[PDB]
């Protein structure tokens, strides 16, 4: 929808709306990022809890409490267990959601500067004019980011995030240029030049912008980051003619961006709130039920089916009883009507639903809610996920999906800022075919052969850094860098034609650049480099350190302090870096040696290697062809180390042939041929014969444990797909340095060139992958793929490889078969679409870690979503489910906590349904002996306190504190994560065997006490009688609670004192309760049960044989399992018993660079 | 700093055993549990086999017993004496008619002459057994007033409209005098007049005395309390109208605290067989003799084809003769050894290294 932002100008007659004049009603500039807005917290959250099927069942039990046919004693108090559970689950989900609101309130309170001139898009409840007087109180006052509106002039100062979508009016820089760190919106490590509109470029102060009237006829919000259409229109002054300036995406500050290297940027706010492109790519934070939590409903349904069977058995077996004849209920009960009963087992069906209603237990969802909250509480509380540099622990922001983290198969990592540290360091270079630079970046690809006794080369390179800093210690007035120097090459010595090349290489690095110099406010004698690309910031800083300090700039040219002494260099032309050029040239003026002669010039080309080696000189007599083999050998060595390469090339030009070029350059410059490509072709004529000075290499620095972590995720069976908003060869540099891309690999580039192109080499790489399309076979395979193929797709070809069902299937199949998957230049929508491709078409658990707003869609679309925290407040942190400070914490979060939280809850949920039906089924098995009439075996406090006090905590302290192995061994052995990838620990098959074991042990729990009463009903030592049904239900309950809790104990790896105490007290509260309650006269039939039953030795004789028969068929099967078909974690625990892991420290962290040697 | 607290609880570093089920730890555990339960199973069966019991069903005594002494049909009586296993000397029964009793459905006196060939020890329990009387249906077991058990002069709405346990079909009679032991449980109280002795047939002044004291727990006298109704407020239950032909006088109202047969009846039997103590002798022992039980027949069971009986026993500590606990401690003891046998032999003929069956390093 086309919107027209009016500024400093009343709206036109399309303001018929009163009580508020503007009609379009723009969003408030607020990020929501919260699961529930409070108007619909309570409606949405009750539906979320009642998407669980047992909660539907409990509500039906309450509604069927209101009927008197069922005969329920105090039906209104029977709703108190469901009502408090729905409220305690809602409060926990409100506190969880309020922790998102305090980060919404931080971002919305982040203090931009908003012009104090009246804005005509407000709710109720020659472009600058000089003839107007410069009125008071229009200053750019510090107002709130939430208070930004559509139509609002915002002065964005240096180094702050941009509050909305802003079309630039002006910057502090003359000619109205800007710079933006778009690593929030893209993965672009460089800064983007945004241009102020040439109409409004002369606006400078708040007095200028208050007197300026215009409007913007713009297009709607449309989610595509690389496109904008707007028309700035304004009335000419002293001349009634409406002028037009078109607005596009290089005139727009988008909301992820940070203003960089520019004192201020004034602009109109175009889109706010959810209209902003950063937010059209986002969605509302999804409520994200866990996969175990979703498959609990089919486990719940099986219990309804069992419940329906038993109430159907009891309904038909009771209605068959009521039309019997010779029955004592005709005489002693007053059912003296033999008639009025044909098949009235319909009432006794429904009595049985109330009798057996605890077969689906009320404490299920509140048990798993306490589990998942406390599993979130323990992730937040450990210190190995704490980032001290940010002062930030891992923050679980979704408190219910910690077990999603234990089945994860596909991590859809972002690259820039997620994998990378956003530091660019000049690590290596070549001059004259000689390799300089000592870096220990990626010699740790070799963990196959050589050792980790190479902490020494970190120390060896470090001594060579200091020995170089002492050697280069000539008085250089702005080389304050003893700490910001990141090029340790001890060969700065004079072994010379090589020494003349090493001086001149770094001279070209200090000459050919677009880096600016601003005075630092702290130490104003030290001046810091204001560069667009941090590559060139790293290039100019390393020339600064080795002697060639770029110190300032003149109207004539650059000033380079050349080894302590300054020298002006006269720059003749700058051929600017460009996306299509991929190079940058600089012509300096060489000074004169003979007097009275205008001297020569020097072109210096810097740019990519593959297109500088095309533009070199072949007509030589010197060594210009001798070194081309050596420098190419090193730039191949550099890129396999994952380094950004470059080349420096020169040709010393004569004074007249340059002047013929400089004339033909001024022909294309002075004419209006800038949009024409002649200005590039004039630059092409001088860049043909070039003498190769040599190349550079820059480490795009990863975060600290990034290649070690991804090796642990690959040994875990998880497949890392890098999805990036930046370039292809950039993500290949990160791919090699991460050990993703592996030099022996065959990189399978998709590469559309211009529409069935894409399917054919989807089919062609599908003959070396001997398969066509078949993905139903593919989702049976969860191994990490074997063949060294990396798939690389451009993003724009991925728009076509995700179009229809047929091409999505073969593109998925190839990516599933490749070890490394890199989707470069990918929009936020397509990163999410790749996750939505993989998560739907395969039945897989997907992770999607990322920092930045281009990842927020990907993070919200996956099953977990991880934010990486930084110094700034990040949307990917706010919109995520977990938020770590560094990428390498993902190994401690997935391989330890997730792999625990998966296995904790995959054991707990079958243990829980076991736990309940060992007790609730004796309400059924007593029906055989009361003719299914519906009398309770159990005294009423036992039925409250079984799932509340007797057995509630052992399952709860299994779901929270069980560890199959240690937190170190979870990281030493990442292949233990594969049972959750294969989904081995949570099955409906495993669940059905716990039901069949719960069916069995309740046969033991009822019939072992029945078979001590059945013969003559005297079970007491003094003959006085324990034959009340509640007393038999003390027998049954006590077997139930003890063989519940010891079953829960025996299926708990890691018997700690905390769980083993609360298993024992659980086991001893069932004795303590009935000791206390059945000493009071309010017990009322139960009055001295514990004095009479616990003093009866038959109770203690039933108790130890029935706990044997309950626990023994499962304890046999586990002993037969763990001897003959043991799981991998049963063997890894055996090795841990033997001490294969005791040389590791407590809290051993393999991704930690500062870890001890093991 | 933010920095979560490190104290080995929040770091999940609690001291823990981490148990690993090797065959060196689990196979001796099976043999140890197997050893105890064949011993406990051997010592439960040994003590259980000594439990002597006399069960005589007398529901058919108005019909199948004459005025003379005739041996009871072998369907009715079950005798267990461990010193006499082939013991078949049948009990006798005769029926004195009582035509003034005017009830004719269950009247008269079933005199039952059994002969115990071995003496029962000091506690001698005379239990009555009811078979097929179903005291465990859901309306039956809730039908009493807990106020009136607790000796309270409870009104009509507290005996009838009490929410869990009320006297619902049997709260008050036609003229509105509420039933004092109201409800179905108290109403259907097993009448039969059991004697206060066993008459020693063939011996003079050696009648084995019995007593209805010490019949319930002594502690139910805290809950069963003397009533506070006037005698004007209350009526007997409808099937107690023959015991109290004129309602309740100023003196005939039963103190349910002293009346333990009520208190045993008011504990409804869990299962279809019902065994309730009615007569005990804690003082003396019951010799090897021929004895006689004169049961005043008042409780009809034949119209629901139920049985009605006598269960004369001195139980064990486990209560009664019941082979279950002994057999099933033996079964669990023989099963734990059989699976210590199966798993040890499979560990020899299979069995593995305790270090590398892992699926990763294959
Ligand atoms: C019916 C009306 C009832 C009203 C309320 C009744 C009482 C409710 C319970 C009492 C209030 C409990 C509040 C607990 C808040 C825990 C928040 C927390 O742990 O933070 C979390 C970190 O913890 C986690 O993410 C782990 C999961 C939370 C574990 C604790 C959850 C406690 C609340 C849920 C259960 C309540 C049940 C109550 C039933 C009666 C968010 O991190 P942050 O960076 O936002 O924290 C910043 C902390 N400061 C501000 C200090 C820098
Ligand atoms: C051995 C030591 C034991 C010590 C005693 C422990 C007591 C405290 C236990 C803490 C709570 C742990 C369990 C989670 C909450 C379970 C609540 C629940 O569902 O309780 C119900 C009963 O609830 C009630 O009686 C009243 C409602 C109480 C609700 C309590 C909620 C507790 C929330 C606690 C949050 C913080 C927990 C902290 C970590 C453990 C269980 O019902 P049932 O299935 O047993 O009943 C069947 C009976 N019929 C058939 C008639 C319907
Ligand atoms: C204890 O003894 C009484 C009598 O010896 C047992 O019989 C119950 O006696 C009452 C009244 O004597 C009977 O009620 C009567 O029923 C007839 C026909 O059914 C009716 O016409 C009369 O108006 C009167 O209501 C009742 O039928 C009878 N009950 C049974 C089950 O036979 C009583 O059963 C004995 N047992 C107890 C209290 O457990
Ligand atoms: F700069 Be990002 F989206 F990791
Ligand atoms: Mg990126």
């Amino acid at each position: 929808e086309l919107r027209t932002v009016y500024y400093n100008m009343p709206l036109p007659k399309d303001m018929i709306d009163e009580e508020g004049n503007p009609i379009m009603q723009y969003p408030r500039n607020k990020i929501r990022t919260t699961k529930y807005t409070p108007l619909t917290f309570l409606p949405k959250n009750i539906l979320f809890q009642f998407h669980n099927f047992a909660n539907v069942y409990f509500l039906v039990l309450i509604i069927l409490g209101a009927f008197q046919i069922f005969g329920v004693t105090n039906p209104g108090l029977s709703a108190v267990p469901l009502v408090v559970i729905v409220i305690i689950t809602a409060i926990k989900d409100a506190i969880e959601d309020s922790r998102r609101t305090v980060l919404d309130l931080e971002v919305n309170n982040t203090k931009t500067h908003i012009l104090e001139g009246v804005e005509n898009e407000n709710v109720s409840t020659n472009i600058v004019d000089r003839s107007l007087p410069p009125r008071t109180d229009c200053k750019f006052a510090k107002n709130y980011w939430k208070g930004v509106k559509v139509g609002d002039i915002v002065r964005i100062h240096n180094n702050d995030e941009i509050p909305a979508d802003i079309i630039l009016l002006s910057t502090s820089d003359t000619d109205g240029a800007c710079y933006v760190e778009t690593k929030n919106l893209d993965g672009e490590t460089n800064l983007k030049v945004r241009q102020s509109l040439k109409c409004t470029n002369t606006i400078r102060t708040s007095k200028d912008i208050a007197r300026t009237k215009f409007w913007i006829e713009s297009e709607g919000p449309h989610s595509n980051l690389y496109t904008y259409q707007g028309n700035m229109k304004w009335r000419n002054l002293a001349d009634g003619e409406i002028r037009n300036e078109p607005i596009t995406i290089n005139n727009v500050l988008l909301r992820g961006c940070t203003l960089r290297n520019t004192k201020w940027a004034m602009g109109v706010v175009m889109f706010t709130g959810g209209d902003t492109k950063i937010m059209l790519n986002s969605g509302i934070t999804p409520t994200k039920k866990s996969r175990i939590s979703r498959e609990l409903n089919f486990s719940v349904v099986i219990n309804f089916v069992l419940l329906f069977i038993l109430c159907f058995v009891s309904g038909i077996a009771n209605g068959v009883y009521y039309d019997k004849k010779g029955r004592s209920r005709f005489s002693y009960e007053f059912g003296t009507i033999a008639g009025s009963a044909a098949t009235n087992g319909f009432v006794s069906f429904w009595v049985a639903v109330i009798l057996y209603q605890s077969l689906v237990p009320i404490s299920l969802y509140i048990s798993v809610e306490i589990i998942k909250t406390a599993q979130a509480a323990f992730i937040y509380g450990d210190v190995l996920l704490y980032n001290a540099k940010l002062d930030y622990p891992c923050t679980p922001k979704s408190w219910n999906i910690s077990d999603d983290l234990g089945q994860v198969e596909y991590i859809f990592s972002d690259k820039t800022g997620t994998l990378t540290q956003n530091v660019m360091e000049f690590k290596k270079c070549t001059i004259n075919g000689v390799s300089y630079g000592r870096a220990y970046t990626e010699a740790l690809a070799g963990l196959r052969k050589r050792q980790g006794i190479d902490v020494e080369t970190e120390g060896r390179r470090e001594k060579a850094e200091i020995a170089k800093d002492r050697d280069t210690m000539i008085d250089e007035l702005r080389a304050l860098s003893g700490n910001s120097q990141f090029y340790p090459e001890e060969v700065t010595f004079v072994s010379e034609v090589q020494q003349r090349c090493c001086e001149h290489f770094m001279l070209a690095l200090a000459l050919c650049h677009s880096v600016l110099v601003e005075a630092n406010p702290d130490n104003p004698k030290k001046l810091d480099l204001k560069a667009q690309s941090p590559d060139e910031a790293a290039l100019v800083a390393t020339a600064r350190d080795v002697g060639f300090s770029f110190v300032g700039k003149t109207k004539k040219g650059l000033i380079i302090e050349m080894q302590g002494i300054q020298k002006e260099f006269e720059i003749l032309n700058i051929l600017e870096f460009n996306s299509s050029r991929k190079r940058m040239s600089c012509i300096v003026k060489i000074p004169g040696l003979n007097p009275g002669d205008e001297p020569r010039a020097l072109l210096i080309c810097k740019g990519a290697d593959s297109i500088i080696y095309s533009r070199l000189s072949r007509q030589s007599g010197s060594n210009s062809e001798a070194i081309l083999e050596k420098t190419a050998l090193h730039l191949e060595q550099y890129a396999t180390e994952g380094l950004r390469t470059l080349c420096i090339a020169q040709r010393e030009l004569s004074w007249s042939e340059y002047e013929k070029w400089n004339e033909k350059y001024d022909i294309a410059a002075a004419s209006l041929a800038n949009r024409e490509d002649e200005l590039e072709v004039v630059a092409d004529s001088i860049e043909r014969e070039l003498i190769l000075l040599g190349g550079t290499a820059i480490e795009d620095r990863l975060q600290d444990g990034v290649p070690d972590c991804i090796e642990l995720l690959a040994e875990a069976g998880i497949k890392l797909w890098v999805l990036t908003g930046d370039k292809v060869e950039t993500a290949i540099n990160i791919g090699f340095s991460c050990n993703l891309l592996n030099n022996e690999m065959e990189l399978l580039v998709i590469k559309t060139t211009g529409d069935a192109l894409l399917s054919k080499y989807l089919k062609e790489y599908f003959n070396l992958t001997g398969s066509e399309e078949e993905i139903f076979e593919a989702k049976k395979d969860h191994e990490f793929p074997k063949g060294n193929y990396a798939i690389v797709i451009d993003g724009d070809a991925l728009k076509l490889a995700l179009y229809g069902e047929d091409i999505r299937r073969k593109f998925l199949l190839l990516c599933k078969n490749c070890r490394a998957v890199l989707c470069c230049r990918v929009s936020p929508s397509q990163k999410a679409a790749v996750v939505k491709l993989v998560k739907d078409s395969l039945d897989v658990m997907t992770l999607a870690i990322g920092d930045g707003s281009n990842d927020v869609a990907m993070i919200q679309s996956a099953d977990v979503g991880i934010g990486i925290a930084g110094e700034e407040g990040r949307q990917a942190v706010m919109c995520s489910d977990y938020a770590i400070g560094q990428f390498r914490y993902l190994a401690r979060l997935v391989l330890v906590h997730g792999r625990w939280s998966y296995k904790r809850l995959a054991e707990m949920i079958p243990e829980f349904f076991y736990k309940n039906m060992i007790f609730a089924l004796a309400l059924f098995w007593y029906g055989i002996y009361n003719d299914f009439d519906g009398s309770y075996l159990y005294e009423y406090t036992y039925m409250m306190f079984y799932n509340l006090a007797f057995t509630s905590l052992p399952v709860i302290f299994l779901g929270i504190l069980d560890q199959d192995v240690n937190d170190t061994i979870s990281l030493v052995v990442p292949q233990l994560y594969r049972v959750g990838i294969l989904r081995k620990e949570w099955n409906q098959r495993k669940f059905l065997w716990y039901m069949l074991d719960g069916l069995y042990q309740s046969i033991i729990c009822f019939f072992f006490p029945y078979l001590v009463y059945h013969k003559n009903m005297i079970v007491t030592s003094n003959g006085l009688g324990l034959d009340h049904r509640y007393f038999v239900g003390v027998y049954v309950t006590t077997i139930a609670v003890i063989s519940c809790n010891t079953y829960v104990l025996l299926h708990q790896y890691r018997w700690d004192w905390f769980s083993g105490l609360f298993i024992a007290l659980s086991c001893l509260v069932v004795f303590a309760w009935t000791g206390i309650w059945s000493s009071a006269i309010a017990s009322r039939e139960f009055f001295k049960a514990a004095a009479r039953i616990y003093g009866a030795p038959s109770f203690w004789a039933v108790f130890f044989v029935a706990v044997l028969f309950c626990l023994l068929p499962r304890f046999t099967y586990d002993s037969f399992q763990k001897f003959f078909y043991p799981t991998d974690v049963e063997i890894v625990r055996e090795m841990w018993q033997h001490g294969h892991f005791d040389h590791y420290p407590p809290g051993y962290d393999p991704t930690d660079p500062n870890r001890p040697k093991v | 700093n933010r920095r979560p607290k490190e104290d080995a609880f929040t770091q999940q570093r609690l001291a823990a055993i981490n148990p690993v089920l090797t065959p060196r730890t689990v196979l001796p555990l099976y043999l140890l549990i197997a050893v105890v339960f064949v011993i406990v199973g051997g010592c439960i069966l040994a003590q259980n086999s000594k439990v002597d019991e006399v069960t005589i069903y007398y529901q058919d005594c108005m019909t199948n017993a004459t005025s003379s002494w005739s041996d009871i049909p072998s369907e009715h009586w079950q005798f267990v004496f461990h010193k006499y296993k082939t013991y078949n000397t049948a009990p006798q029964w005769r029926f004195v008619d009582d035509e003034s009793d005017d009830f004719t459905k269950q009247r008269g006196t079933c005199q039952i002459r059994f002969t115990t060939p071995s003496d029962m020890k000091n506690n001698v329990y005379l239990n009555y057994v009811l078979e097929k009387f179903a005291a465990n249906h859901r309306r039956y077991v809730l039908s009493f007033s807990e106020d009136q058990i607790r000796g309270e002069d409870a009104s009509y709405e507290t005996v009838h409209d009490a929410t869990g346990i009320n006297c619902k079909p049997l709260s008050k009679n036609a003229d509105g005098k509420i039933y004092y032991p109201c409800g179905l449980i108290a109403n259907s109280m097993f009448n039969d007049t059991f004697p206060l002795q066993l008459t020693n047939v063939g011996d003079t002044s050696n009648n084995y005395s019995l007593t209805n004291k010490g019949i319930n727990w002594e502690s139910d006298k805290k809950r069963y309390k003397k009533t506070k109704y006037n005698y004007t407020q209350i009526a007997p239950p409808p099937y107690w109208e023959k015991m109290y032909p004129d309602g309740y006088n100023e003196t005939n109202i039963p103190d349910i605290q002293d009346w333990e047969e009520f208190q045993n009846w008011m504990r409804p039997g869990a299962f279809d067989k019902i065994t309730k103590l009615i007569r005990i002798n804690k003082n003396d022992t019951l010799p090897a003799g021929e004895y006689q039980l004169d049961i005043g027949l008042h409780w009809p069971v034949l119209e629901f084809n139920g049985k009605k009986g006598i269960y004369l026993t001195h139980g064990s500590h486990l209560g009664g003769r019941n082979p279950f606990l002994g057999i099933v401690y033996l079964i669990g003891g023989c099963i734990c050894a059989a699976m210590a046998l199966i798993l040890l032999t499979f560990w020899l003929f299979g069995g593995r290294k305790i270090a590398d069956a892992s699926s990763l390093s294959w």
